[PDB]
């Protein structure tokens, strides 16, 4: 997964690429999902980590005048808790 | 009967005999800008939080 020679190595070649992928909706069409190689997510991982856990809390206050950035953006979970 | 000089005829020299008040008129070169809205722009200061 990390080494320094994969971590290097690029993806805009006609030999070597990312491949996309695809998962059905209710009543929309379908709407496409990308998958990403493991050696350049976890790059991902370590820096947006603390971003992920932080909006993952429900409550929150959203006043316009407020100082904080948290309560007033909100992703919600898989299912409807 | 009504005590008003609503109509009176008048000879041709005395057509400029109501030339008597006082009119005040400013400068084509000066501006006038009503500033009546202008007492109420202000932002509220917040408190500091925590």
């Amino acid at each position: 997964v990390f080494t320094d020679e994969e971590l290097h190595k690029k993806y805009n070649s006609v030999e070597l690429y990312q491949t996309k992928g695809s998962r059905d909706v209710p009543i929309k069409a379908t709407r496409t999902i990308y998958s990403i190689n493991l050696s350049v997510l976890v790059p991902q991982l370590i820096v947006t980590l603390p971003l992920n856990e932080y909006f993952s809390r429900v409550g929150g206050i959203t006043s316009p005048d407020y100082k904080k950035i948290g309560g007033k953006v909100i992703v919600g979970d898989l299912e409807a808790t | 009967f009504i005590n008003k000089r609503i109509v009176e005829r008048v000879r041709v020299g005395q057509i400029l005999a109501v030339l008597n008040r006082r009119f005040v008129a400013y400068k084509g070169k000066m501006r006038i800008m009503d500033i009546t809205q202008s007492l109420k722009m202000g932002t509220k200061l917040a408190a500091p939080t925590v």
